[PDB]
C-alpha cells in the first residue's frame, strides 16, 4: 500500500473531532 | 501543535483548527475601503466604503484583497501567527494554475508559513461524509459545481460549473416578493430577504403540484416577524425561489438544473465508475441547505438514471461546512503529515511545486 493508499483508507476510516 | 484549515469562499470565509470539528471563525469575504477593514466590521461601515470581493463564482481576482481577508484571518480572527503553523487552505474545482501557483507564493514569502497543502473544495466535501470515490453537487454563494471525485482525484474534464447559487437565489426572492407586494430596496432589506430564504424556504418534490396547492388554500404559507414587529407572509414564493436551481429559466438562464447538470457530470466519466457515483452523490455548500432537495435530487435523478440503477443522495446534516471540517479532518490525520510542502521545499523548488504536491 502507497502512502496515498493508507491516506485514502484513513478518510474511509473516519476520525474523532475536538471540542469547545 | 494543530495545522489551521482556512476555506474561502465567495461570501463567507470558514477559518479554525485542524483538530477541531466546527471553524472557530466565520465571516463575509468583504474587503471595505474609503484604511482597510476585513469582514463583520466592513459590513457595518458600508456607509463610507466601498466594498470589494476577491472571490468572484468561488475564484480569487483580486490578490491585494485575498491578502488582507487571509492577515485578518490569523491575526484579527484566530489571534495567533502563521509561521507558526501549517496551512491548509481550499480552492475551488477546476482553479487556474497561476492562481494555485500565487497562492502558494504568497502563503511562504509573505506570511511565512513553515508548510501549506491546497485542496479543492469538492474533494474535502466528500472525505467529510468519509468517503473517497463519489460526486459531489457543491452550491455556494456565487457558484455550483458537480465534481466526480475517484480515489481523491476530481476528474477534471467531468467537472460542471454553473454560476447559480445562493446571491442568485437571494436576488430571486426579493423580486418575485417585490412582484407580490412588498418593495426591498436597501441592503439591511436584502439582508432580510437572504434571512427569509434561509428560514422558510425549500424545495418542491412536485413544483407543478405544490404551486396548485399554493393557489387552493394557505396550507403552505409561512409569517415572518420583522425587527420593528411587522409580519411579513411568503406562500409558493418558499419553493419558487429554490426552483430556480432545478429550472434556471426562472432567472432567464439557458442553463441545466443541479440535477441534469449532476447527470451530466456522472455521463462524462468511465462506464464501470458510474453506478458508484449515482450511489454516492453528496450534497454539500450551504445553498443546499433547503428542506427537501435531497428527495428532491433524489426524485429528478431517479427519472434521468437507469431504471436497474441505485440512486442514492447524501445530505449530510451539516454539510454547510462539511469543506472546512474535511479539510479539518485531512489536516489532523497522522497518514497526511507528509503530504504538506515544507518552506524548504518551497525554496528549493518555487510556486509551482504546488502542482506536483496538491492533486
Ligand atoms: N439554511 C440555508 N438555506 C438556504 N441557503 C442557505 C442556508 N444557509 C446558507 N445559505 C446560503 O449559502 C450561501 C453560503 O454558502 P457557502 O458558504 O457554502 O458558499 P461560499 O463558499 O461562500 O461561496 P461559493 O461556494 O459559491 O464560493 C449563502 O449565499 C447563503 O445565502
Ligand atoms: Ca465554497
Amino acid at each position: 500500500p502507497s502512502p496515498r493508499e493508507q491516506l485514502m483508507e484513513s478518510i474511509r476510516k473516519g476520525k474523532e473531532l475536538k471540542q469547545a | 501543535v494543530a495545522a489551521l484549515v482556512v476555506d474561502n469562499g465567495s461570501g463567507m470565509c470558514k477559518a479554525g483548527f485542524a483538530g477541531d470539528d466546527a471553524p472557530r471563525a466565520v465571516f463575509p469575504s468583504i474587503v471595505g475601503r474609503p484604511d482597510s477593514y476585513v469582514g463583520d466590521e466592513a459590513q457595518s461601515k458600508r456607509g463610507i466604503l466601498t466594498l470589494k470581493y476577491p472571490i468572484e463564482h468561488g475564484i480569487v481576482t483580486n490578490w491585494d484583497d485575498m491578502e488582507k481577508i487571509w492577515h485578518h484571518t490569523f491575526y484579527n480572527e484566530l489571534r495567533v501567527a502563521p509561521e507558526e503553523h501549517p496551512v491548509l487552505l481550499t480552492e475551488a474545482p477546476l482553479n487556474p494554475k497561476a492562481n494555485r501557483e500565487k497562492m502558494t507564493q504568497i502563503m511562504f514569502e509573505t506570511f511565512n508559513t513553515p508548510a501549506m497543502y491546497v485542496a479543492i473544495q469538492a474533494v474535502l466535501s466528500l472525505y467529510a461524509s468519509g468517503r473517497t470515490t463519489g460526486i459531489v453537487l457543491d452550491s455556494g454563494d456565487g457558484v455550483s459545481h458537480t465534481v466526480p471525485i475517484y480515489e481523491g482525484y476530481a476528474l477534471p474534464h467531468a467537472i460542471l460549473r454553473l454560476d447559480l447559487a445562493g446571491r442568485d437565489l437571494t436576488d430571486y426572492l426579493m423580486k418575485i416578493l417585490t412582484e407580490r407586494g412588498y418593495s426591498f430596496t436597501t441592503t439591511e432589506e436584502r439582508e432580510i430577504v437572504r434571512d427569509i430564504k434561509e428560514k422558510l424556504c425549500y424545495v418542491a418534490l412536485d413544483f407543478e403540484q405544490e404551486m396548485a396547492t399554493a393557489a387552493s388554500s394557505s396550507s403552505l404559507e409561512k409569517s415572518y416577524e420583522l425587527k420593528d414587529g411587522q409580519v411579513i407572509t411568503i406562500g409558493n414564493e418558499r419553493f419558487r425561489c429554490p426552483e430556480a436551481l432545478f429550472q434556471p429559466s426562472f432567472l432567464g438562464m439557458e442553463a441545466c438544473g443541479i440535477h441534469e447538470t449532476t447527470y451530466n457530470s456522472i455521463m462524462k466519466c468511465d462506464v464501470d465508475i458510474r453506478k458508484d457515483l449515482y450511489a454516492n452523490t453528496v450534497l454539500s455548500g450551504g445553498t443546499t441547505m433547503y428542506p427537501g432537495i435531497a428527495d428532491r435530487m433524489q426524485k429528478e435523478i431517479t427519472a434521468l438514471a437507469p431504471s436497474t440503477m441505485k440512486i442514492k443522495i447524501i445530505a449530510p446534516p451539516e454539510r454547510k461546512y462539511s469543506v472546512w471540517i474535511g479539510g479539518s479532518i485531512l489536516a489532523s490525520l497522522s497518514t497526511f503529515q507528509q503530504m504538506w510542502i515544507s518552506k524548504q521545499e518551497y525554496d528549493e523548488s518555487g510556486p509551482s511545486i504546488v502542482h506536483r504536491k496538491c492533486f
